[PDB]
């Protein structure tokens, strides 16, 4: 209900005012603010629902627009439209994510989606739905190979979000191919590819870093020379925009994801002459140091180098080349400082990813090489290196530990949220420097929600849904409790803060209930964490840097959900214990955990054994060797069947070997009346009541009918003298009975 | 320790007193008719029938003297400058090269933009232009808004100065947002012109200048 997006929106609203006029103001406001959450709403919706509904082919798509309606506890209902009341671009946006959301929710493994398909649901007029859409469907897999026909249709008109959809979709479902035939496209897209001295066309910036990121994906761990040197110099480069030089940070951040995901694993060398030139190109763009600022080396493409080192050395545990990233607070504080400090953040999460052994999960690894060291202990910009600092630990401990789940990292940041919760969007003192350091608060509140929920996805934990839903909830900010351009800028620096605080807690959300609980994140293969550290980027700040790569950490999401099924019923049985044998996480021995049978159990790799037990069926206990592990156990399927015991009455021929329980006989003894409420009636009584229960005893009894050949006596009382047996006891007497009976 | 320097990192009830922020960008008086202490210090050549451009261009020199008389380090070309667009007549340079003669002059959206990117952290402390109301009045700047931010994302309103009669060099020197320090420090500083006088339509940029702080053989 707090997540859904198409219907009104439940909202909370202060309005800590009497007058009239000022009451319908805040309610407008807030109903603004609402609208933003409404367009944000597309990332929480896609990871809700990632495979729930399935395709029949035959049937048509729908699209739900997007309602951005608020209705208040008065049910007095304001409207949102556009553009008076919010910026024009964040309506489409919207629309364009809940298309996202749309295209995902079809599952990986359906068919019969070709070229055709789409075209048969093509809306007929273009709009960031059907780019969206489209966009869905490429992601997942689908646009293997998608008909010449109809691109040209799709790419003839300019619009942006349609290409955009287009472009990321198609590279993602080949996702590595190299083929000719789609690469030249993006090629044609991409301005400073496009042979020098062309005459420009007239291509959106977004677009550009649309086509690139595609390219560098759909380049994924090609190792190609020629073109991973023709996109570091797109990085390093300068663009045209409206036939006048400019220099994008989005495009850059682009480039240096590009570079990155291009050459995946590339860095583990003990080609590489070639890859320690590249390395020590991206080094000296990192640490060069310009008293004077250079055109074409401005300090936006950092974040890009920093990113593009990030992938170069990933799960490589290279302690120099950290080092040299790993930047020593101690050091820094005393000095003025340089280059932008968000810079800071991508390095130490740059240099903590690099060694993959050691990422702590104490607050200590967190909390280390930091004081503040001033008598001025309130909030100045001098002291923003460490919260950035602070941003980037903690976001490689929560992608480090992602869905594994665990207490003491969920307690440290509980505590962590606790303590930076209240600050957080405070407009009390306006001055600049406070300004500047709560933004970064907003950004650093915004990380700490982010990784809480990244280490505790698909659990549906309590704490950590309180604090998601705390921050999604309360706009808070200059308005409500806690020239005309000009006031249109002013009003579109908060309105973009909220959208940028929105699109964070959205994304908690999502990700606790990810594809409705029972499908987790997957950190084993190396380009999953390369997706995972791709999607999570944080880019809360203006303009929202490369928003639409949000949604592409569908590529780690893997199902991992055991449940029990019987075999003879052929039917599911739950609600049976399951003890659970891991490595906590650790290089400790074991520890017994106890779950319910809808559980996620961990890492099939960390597991070595699982058995189940209760009373009933009997029990089925499979402990995995070097030999076969439990990812190849679960290979055919991560379902165990099991079968069923029988309360049969040849089974206690005479005596009872079954212990028979006073609690359990009562126990079964209500559940047998409870369906009665809701007698001779059953074979087993008529079997009883024919009293032929003692199988062997009957036959004897007809055997000995009359005689007595030596061989048989011989026989008989072999089978008397019989080491283990059941009623021997009774077919001593018998032989009795027939040797020396009345007759 | 671990929680104290925490709590100096993040006091959660040490810091916010009321919440009640009036929340309007504050007005800059920049009138030179009146006379006060607080005046003096922002506004440099004195107050004073309109001045011939001579008299304008003594006055700019004296102003520039009296500015560099005082202990200070110009920093004024350690930076990067990028305006919203040129006109092909006169670049920054001539706003930059400290002479009243010559000037630089924009052409293109009302809202005129003068980008001022710096490549190090410098601690910005005086913030000097000069303008010219009798001299250019049909391209006097009549609406300033001064940003500041450490890159082009994180641009941020700073402060207002609205211009009625200022024929001199102006000082801003900045105290809202740091106290203690009574400077500035930021990356990022951009200017914003709106509207011109007499509803003109471009702005032309006599003086410009940045203010940081810290017998031969031939």
């Amino acid at each position: 209900s707090l997540l859904a997006y198409y219907r009104p929106t439940k909202t909370q609203f202060f309005t800590t005012k009497t007058e009239y006029a000022q009451i319908l103001a805040q309610k407008k406001y807030f109903a603004k603010i609402m609208a933003l959450r409404t367009c944000t709403n597309g990332v929480g919706w896609g990871a809700v629902a990632y495979a729930t509904e399935k395709p029949i082919s035959t049937q048509k798509w729908v699209i739900q627009p997007l309602n951005l309606i608020s209705v208040f506890p008065d049910d007095t209902k304001i409207t949102v439209k556009a553009p008076e009341d919010i910026a024009h671009d964040i309506v489409e946006w919207g629309q364009f994510h809940a298309g996202v959301s749309s295209g995902l929710r079809i599952s990986k493994k359906a068919t019969g989606i070709t070229g055709s398909w789409i075209a048969f649901n093509k809306p007929k007029e273009l709009d960031a739905y059907h780019g969206g859409f489209l966009l869905g469907l490429g992601l997942n897999g689908h646009l293997k190979n998608l008909e010449e026909w109809h691109i040209y249709n799709y790419l003839s008109p300019r619009n942006t979000h349609i290409s955009i959809g287009l472009l990321l979709g198609m590279s993602s479902s080949m996702k590595g191919s190299m083929d000719s035939k789609l690469i030249k496209v993006i090629s044609v897209h991409l301005v400073a590819f496009l042979p020098s001295g062309s005459s420009d066309l007239n291509i959106d910036l977004k677009l550009q870093t649309a086509g690139i990121i595609g390219m560098g994906m759909l380049y994924l761990n090609s190792r190609h020379k020629r073109m991973s040197d023709s996109i570091f110099a797109q990085l390093v480069s300068l663009l045209n925009v409206n036939d006048e030089m400019v220099a994008d940070e989005e495009y850059r951040l682009a480039a240096g994801i590009s570079l990155g995901l291009i050459n995946l694993g590339a860095g583990q060398t003990k080609q590489n002459v070639m890859y320690e030139d590249l390395t020590t190109k991206l080094l000296e763009i990192v640490t060069s140091t310009y008293d004077v600022e250079n055109d074409w080396i401005p300090e936006n493409s950092q974040i890009g180098a920093v990113i593009a080192i990030m992938f170069l050395f990933l799960k490589s545990n290279n302690f120099g080349i950290s080092n040299m990233l790993k930047v020593d607070l101690k050091e820094i504080l005393k000095a003025n400082i340089n280059t932008r400090p968000e810079l800071l953040m991508y390095r130490e999460w740059a240099s903590n990813m690099i060694l993959w052994e050691f990422i702590g999960d104490d607050l200590s690894f967190i909390m280390k090489d930091v004081d503040i060291g001033v008598k001025f202990s309130e909030l100045n910009t001098d002291l923003l290196p460490i919260y950035y600092t602070m941003a980037g630990r903690i976001l490689a401990m929560g992608i480090r530990f992602a869905s594994t789940g665990n207490l003491k990292i969920r307690n440290i940041l509980l505590s962590l949220v606790d303590k930076f919760l209240p600050l957080y969007q405070y407009p009390g003192k306006q001055n600049l420097d406070f300004r500047l350091t709560i933004s970064v608060i907003n950004v650093l509140t915004n990380v700490i929600v982010v990784s809480l929920s990244m280490v505790m996805c698909a659990s549906g934990d309590l704490e950590v849904l309180r604090r998601v839903k705390y921050l999604h909830e309360v706009a808070s900010g200059p308005y409500s409790d806690l020239s005309d351009p000009t006031a249109y800028l002013e009003d579109k620096k908060d309105i973009d803060d909220h959208y940028g605080k929105f699109i964070s807690t959205n994304l908690a959300l999502g990700f606790l209930f990810l594809g409705s609980g029972q499908y987790a994140l997957n950190t084993s293969t190396l380009e999953s964490i390369a997706f995972l550290s791709m999607s999570v980027l944080p880019t809360y700040t203006t303009p929202h840097p490369l928003q639409e790569l949000k949604h592409f950490w569908s590529m780690a999401v893997e199902p991992r959900c055991l449940v029990i099924k019987d075999i003879s019923t052929g039917d599911a049985v739950n609600n049976v214990p399951i003890e659970l044998v891991v490595e906590e996480d650790v290089e400790k021995e074991e520890v017994i955990r106890e779950i319910s049978t809808p559980c996620l159990l961990p890492d099939f790799s960390k597991i070595k054994s699982i058995r189940v037990k209760m009373h009933g069926y009997f029990p089925l206990e499979v402990n995995f060797t070097k030999d076969y592990s439990a990812s190849d156990f679960f290979s055919g399927g991560t379902i165990i069947y099991i079968q069923r015991k029988s309360e049969s009455v040849f089974e206690n021929k005479a005596s009872f070997r079954n212990v028979e329980d006073i609690h359990v006989a009562l126990k079964r003894k209500a559940a047998e009346s409870k369906n009665y409420s809701r007698g001779n009636t059953t074979s087993s009584q008529l079997v009883e009541s024919l009293g032929i229960q003692d199988l062997t005893m009957v036959e004897l009894d007809t055997l000995l009918s009359a005689a007595l050949t030596d061989s048989e006596s011989y026989n008989l009382g072999l089978l008397c003298s019989d080491k283990n047996s059941g009623d021997i006891l009774d077919c001593q007497l018998e032989l009795w009975y027939k040797s020396f009976g009345p007759h | 320790g671990i929680n104290k320097v925490l709590d100096h990192l993040a006091p959660s009830e040490l810091i916010k007193p009321v919440k009640s922020c009036h929340n309007k960008p504050s007005v800059l008086v920049l009138d030179d008719r009146i006379v006060d202490a607080a005046t003096k210090d922002l506004y440099v050549n004195g107050f004073q029938q309109n001045p011939t451009p001579e008299n304008l261009q003594h006055m700019f020199h004296q102003g520039i003297e009296i500015l560099d008389s005082a202990r200070m380090i110009n920093v004024t070309h350690l930076a990067l400058w990028k305006p919203s667009s040129f006109k092909l007549g006169n670049p920054v340079d001539f706003a930059l090269d400290d002479n009243y003669d010559t000037f630089w002059q924009s052409d293109g959206g009302q809202p005129h933009q003068l980008d001022i990117m710096f490549s190090k952290r410098m601690d910005i402390c005086v913030m000097a232009i000069f303008f010219s109301m009798i001299a250019d009045e049909s391209y006097a700047p009549s609406l300033v808004k001064v940003y500041a931010g450490h890159s082009p994302s994180d641009a941020r309103f700073y402060k207002m100065l609205e211009v009625r009669n200022v024929n001199g060099w102006v000082a801003l020197r900045f105290l809202d947002n740091r106290e203690d320090d009574q400077l500035l420090k930021c990356q990022f500083i951009r200017l914003l012109f709106p509207v011109n006088h007499e509803n003109g339509k471009d702005t032309h940029l006599r003086g410009i200048r940045l203010y940081v702080p810290s017998a031969i053989l031939r």
